[PDB]
């Protein structure tokens, strides 16, 4: 599982969770916690489980937020009856299928694919791609993508992929779509 | 045919009282013996209250001598068996019998009767249609979710029993004293376009049924 | 006035003969009938032997009774045993009172393998209404009976809200079912999880997502 060597880039914060009441971000990198040198995914993991093992209750936590290096006090989830701090690993929005005759197929859409920017805004989950894409109705929709692996040398060309694709109204529910599923 | 079904089970709290039925058909009821005899999973198949052909003569089980007494009505070809001060113990499936002399020759379905201080707990019915993806197939299984009842049994029918074959209702787990289960059928993908796929499920302890219909999602 | 002895277990091999025996503890086995029913998972008793050595009509003539005086074991032989044969089998006899033996649960081994059907259940969204998120996967199809659930979530192990039925024989195969208890919030925060079957040393498995296609 990829995400356990990734840095801590927090995506996805539960709802009323301990990384939300004490006002973790979507965006936040953490770096320490308690202590334990949190580089990866796995460092604060394995630290999380020590923490409650050694019966730690609060602890101080430092995350990235701007490049601008935070401090705060952090309840320590109890890991054997079941708590968790709440956060949740970006989402990279890449296409997992493209549907046979649908709009992104039209266009030529790939799976592979990396959204990169939606109608001019730059976005870095799945799930900002399905907000800018329900948004925008029936309208059509900007799509900046980075397609296969760059030549060497070339990896930081700034040069994309740009589609432009209208969105097709489902005939029995009235629901617009583009024909894009997500990668699992 | 010789048929026996019993009715009466469900839910009771100890020291309460339950009585079973046992409808009895396909036979001459008045010239044999008719008997009770129950099962745990730990304990096996225990005899405990046998009635004779004339309903002149009784006996019972040692754990239940006292408690429990066995009765017939030659003219409802019925037999009952009345339980009192019933204990965590008598939580089991109770089956009525036929006698044949020196053995056992039919058996009922059995009725689960529970002795708890826990209360009844209707399910919760969800339906479960597959996640959207690419590609269909050619068939498609669908499922019903019966979640968190107390206590069991439960059964799951599909379209009043029309849909028979690619029935699968699974074994039910227990977490913090309720019941989950699922029960999944298999159709053409064909039927499911064209017809209404519909999952009934029963509670008898808590009176219920719910009939659920799957649609896709 | 006694109690009949049975093993608890008895396994054979698919078309073998088997016998499965039932001893009394107290008084000549000879002295009363010994009566056999055969049950089957979540269904009643039918009767294989009567009166020591009969069979009813529709019993097939692969069920034999005997009685054994030096070993004061009444014995029921199966031969050709097949699939349907896997059930409990109790032994019954009686003189004041009534005793069942505590039955034999008859294995089959050496049935055609068979590698476990995975069909995977998103939460309904009726259930989501109320904040909550069962994440189902069935197994069917399989044998032998012997499997190892686990789930993932982004691939990494999950052991909390887990609840595993164990294998159990419903037509001529073996069905199990496991259920990962969630919230929505839970639910809606992962990419992926994943239902991994392990059966005789080979991984099987069906992953879900919240993530929605557009």
């Amino acid at each position: 599982p990829k995400y356990l060597k990734e840095p801590v880039v927090v995506g996805y914060v539960q709802r009323d969770s301990i990384a939300q009441k004490i006002g973790i971000k979507p965006g936040d990198k953490i770096i320490k916690i308690n202590g334990y040198e949190v580089r990866t995914w796995e460092d604060l993991r394995d630290a999380l489980i020590r923490l409650s093992l050694d019966g730690v209750k609060e602890t101080t936590l430092f995350l990235e937020r701007n490049g601008e290096v935070l401090h705060l006090t952090i309840k320590v989830p109890n890991v054997q009856k079941g708590e968790e701090l709440g956060i949740a690993p970006l989402v990279k929005p890449v296409v997992g299928g493209v549907k046979k005759g649908s709009p992104a197929d039209q266009v030529g859409i790939k799976p592979g694919d990396l959204i990169l920017e939606v109608n001019g805004k730059k976005i870095n989950t799945w799930y900002e791609l399905v907000e800018e894409v329900r948004k925008s109705q029936g309208k059509a929709i900007k799509l900046k993508i980075l397609r296969g692996v760059a030549m060497p040398g070339a990896e930081d060309d700034v040069v994309m992929i740009e589609k432009e694709l209208i969105p097709a109204k489902d005939p029995k529910t009235g629901t617009y779509f583009i024909g894009l599923f997500p990668k699992t | 045919e010789v048929q026996l079904v019993e009715s009466g089970g469900g839910l009771v709290q100890p020291g309460r009282s339950l009585k079973l039925s046992c409808a009895a058909s396909g036979f001459t009821f008045s010239n044999y013996g008719m008997a009770w005899v129950r099962q745990t999973p730990t304990k096996g198949l225990e005899w405990i209250a046998s009635i004779s052909a004339g309903g002149d003569k009784t006996y019972y089980g040692d754990s239940v001598k006292g408690r429990f007494s066995i009765s017939r009505d030659n003219a409802k070809t019925t037999h009952y068996l009345q339980m009192d001060s019933l204990r965590s113990e008598d939580t089991a499936t109770y089956y009525c019998a036929k006698t044949s002399r020196v053995y056992f020759d039919y058996w009922g379905q059995g009725v689960m009767v529970t002795v708890s201080s826990a209360e009844t707990t209707a399910p919760s019915v969800y339906p479960l249609a597959p996640g959207t993806a690419l590609k269909s197939n050619s068939m498609v299984t669908l499922g019903c979710l019966v979640k968190g009842y107390f206590p069991e049994p439960v059964t799951v029918t599909w379209n009043s029993g029309a849909l028979s074959s690619g029935v699968h209702t699974f074994p039910a787990v227990l977490q913090s004293g309720l019941y989950t289960l699922t029960s999944s059928v298999t159709v053409p993908s064909s039927t499911w376009s064209s017809q209404a796929v519909t999952c009934n499920v029963a509670h008898p302890a808590s009176s219920t049924k719910v009939d659920k219909k799957i649609v896709p999602r | 006035q006694f109690v009949l002895t049975q093993p608890n277990s008895v396994s054979t091999n698919l078309g073998s003969t088997v016998k499965l025996s039932c001893k009394r503890s107290t008084g000549n086995i000879g002295s009363n009938y010994v009566n056999w029913y055969q049950q089957h998972e979540g269904r009643s008793p039918t009767t294989m032997i009567y009166r020591d050595d009969k069979r009813p009509d529709g019993v097939p003539d692969r069920f034999s009774g005997s009685i054994d005086r030096s070993s004061n074991s009444a014995l029921l032989t199966i031969n050709n045993v097949q699939t349907e044969d896997e059930a409990d089998y109790f032994c019954h006899s009686y003189s004041s009172g009534i005793v069942f033996g505590g039955g034999t649960k008859l294995t089959v081994l050496g049935q055609p393998k068979s590698t476990p059907t995975l069909t995977v259940f998103p939460p309904s969204t009726e259930e989501l209404q109320g904040n909550k998120a069962t994440l189902v996967c069935l197994i069917s199809d399989f044998y032998p009976s012997d499997v190892e659930v686990a789930w993932k979530a982004n691939g990494a192990p999950i052991s909390q809200g887990v609840d595993t039925a164990n294998p159990t024989k419903q037509g001529n195969k073996y069905i199990a079912s496991s259920f990962l208890r969630l919230t929505a919030e839970q639910w809606r925060s992962r990419n992926s999880f994943t239902c991994q079957v392990t059966h005789e040393g080979n991984t099987v498995e069906k992953s879900l997502s919240p993530a929605e296609c557009v």
